[PDB]
């Protein structure tokens, strides 16, 4: 492979609750672009590229992360930071809906399916290597690059879980549950910039700007 | 290898995409608001194509009778945005382009609509792929106002199976061809979130969507 | 008000 | 218009 497993999962192992979550979130901003660059031949592409994938995708590479880091705890989210975030504090900050497809679409999927480090890794990159965001210089090596995640994703699962076939597909179709829950954290934190409600740090506040 | 019930499922529900239906004599039916008119008289009949579509699919008449709903509503855009798709992509359709650039919406939706035609256009499809992957769409489990989501994923599971076997056996030279097609229903769901504000932002002729769009999408 | 008069 | 992803992007 040209996109060889090791090197995703080696990125993954390397790396008021709206506030609280805000702040995580912003933290981990720093860390995704390290995660990033880790990841083989993301680094090769021109900045301008980078640049536009990563502003495309980071929402959904966050709550990918943190709902993985999160199978452990009960009704809740384990943030970067160390501070859990449960269904009733959601709920009382006017955020319970969204936080509920979060913990049944992702966070209780990952956990009933069992998703590995290697899984999500694989995962994010294709989140990462989106040939659909608009103004890449070229979309077509964003497009191969996809492929060789799907086709090393795929070659990890038929090796390490080969008694379930729909297994590949199983996880491919997270993503397009992510991608919903994603437009609506955008929208939420779009109007929290608006009204002021929360402070939004630095990073997070330039990837809410257009 | 070829499915343990193989061709006679699929062919069960090809027949629904054989009842896929447009007679005409040519379209008897030039300005913004008439493609407005054209437009929505087309997305209702494709409503009602959809909806017999759906019956047919195994195990759909049987699961809850309000959740049943539910997934029309939540997947109806998605799949009309799929058959747009293979409708612009032909010669035998053209001008159906027109019809939506001039027909009052809003210019941002434009340009990220025909770019998601053409990628439909550069992924081959074929009528199986374009079945299968409609009935994909409509038995998603992770659509608003649920109850019973482990019964819908069962239902969905074997055609993923089928899918997965008919993308290796058409088109096993881009051997991904099978995980690309997922990755447009990744795309579908930007355009199920954008849709409520391109209808409220669409220039019309003080006028409405007729009633069952009004309903499909509310008020 | 047609939701029910579509399985019909 | 991205100035700290354009700087961390650097390395
Ligand atoms: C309410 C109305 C103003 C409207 O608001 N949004 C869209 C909208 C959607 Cl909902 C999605 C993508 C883009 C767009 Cl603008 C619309 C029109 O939606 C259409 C338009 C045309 C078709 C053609 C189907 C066809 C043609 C020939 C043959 C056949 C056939 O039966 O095979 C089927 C379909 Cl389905 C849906
Ligand atoms: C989920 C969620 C939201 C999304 C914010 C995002 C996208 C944060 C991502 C990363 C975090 C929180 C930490 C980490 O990865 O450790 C908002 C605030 C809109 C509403 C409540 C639920």
């Amino acid at each position: 492979e040209d996109m060889p497993v090791e090197r995703i999962l080696e990125a993954e192992l390397a790396v008021d609750p709206v506030t609280n979550i805000c702040q995580a979130a912003d933290k981990q901003l720093f860390t995704l672009v390290e995660w990033a660059k880790r990841i083989p031949h993301f680094s090769e592409l021109p900045l301008d590229d980078q640049v536009i994938l990563l502003r495309a995708g980071w929402n959904e590479l966050l709550i990918a992360s943190f709902s993985h880091r999160s199978i452990a705890v009960k009704d809740g989210i384990l943030l970067a930071t160390g501070l859990h975030v449960h269904r009733n504090s959601a709920h009382s900050a006017g955020v319970g809906a969204i936080f509920d497809r979060v913990l049944t679409e992702l966070v209780s999927k990952m956990r009933d399916m069992q998703m590995d480090k290697t899984e999500l890794g694989c995962l994010r990159a294709i989140v990462l290597f989106n040939p659909d965001s608009k103004g890449l210089s070229n979309p077509a090596e964003v497009e191969a690059l996809r492929e060789k995640v799907y086709a090393s994703l795929e070659a990890y699962c038929k090796h390490k879980y080969p008694e379930q076939p729909g297994r590949f597909a199983k996880l491919l179709l997270r993503l397009p549950a992510l991608r919903s829950i994603g437009l609506k954290c955008l929208e939420h934190l779009f109007f929290f910039k608006l009204i002021g409600d929360t402070p939004i740090d630095t990073f997070l506040m330039e990837m809410l700007e257009a | 290898e070829l499915t343990p019930d193989q061709q006679t499922l699929l062919h069960f529900i090809m027949d629904s995409y054989n009842k896929q239906r447009m007679p005409q004599e040519i379209t008897n039916k030039f300005s913004a608001e008439e493609n407005f008119l054209i437009l929505t008289e087309m997305a209702t009949n494709h409503v009602q194509v959809l909806v017999e579509f759906t019956k047919k699919l195994p195990g759909f008449q049987t699961l809850d009778h309000e959740d049943q709903i539910a997934l029309l509503k939540g997947s109806a855009v998605e799949a009309m945005f799929l058959r747009s798709a293979e409708i612009f992509n032909k010669k035998l359709s053209d001008l159906l382009e027109e019809r939506i650039r001039n027909s009052g919406i809003s210019d941002e939706y434009i340009t990220p609509m025909f770019s998601f035609y053409k990628s439909i256009g550069e992924l081959k499809m074929t009528q199986e792929e374009y079945a299968l992957l409609t009935a994909i769409v409509i038995l998603s489990p992770d659509r608003q106002y649920i109850k019973d989501r482990e019964a819908v994923e069962k239902l969905q599971e074997p055609l993923l199976d089928v899918l997965q076997k008919l993308c290796k056996i058409h088109q096993p030279e881009n051997p991904q061809h099978f995980a690309e097609l997922l990755g447009r229903l990744t795309e579908l769901r930007t355009f199920n979130h954008h849709h409520a504000e391109m209808l409220m932002s669409w220039r019309v002729n003080d006028h409405k969507f007729t009633p069952l769009l009004e309903e499909i999408w509310d008020v | 008000k047609i939701l029910h008069r579509l399985l019909q």
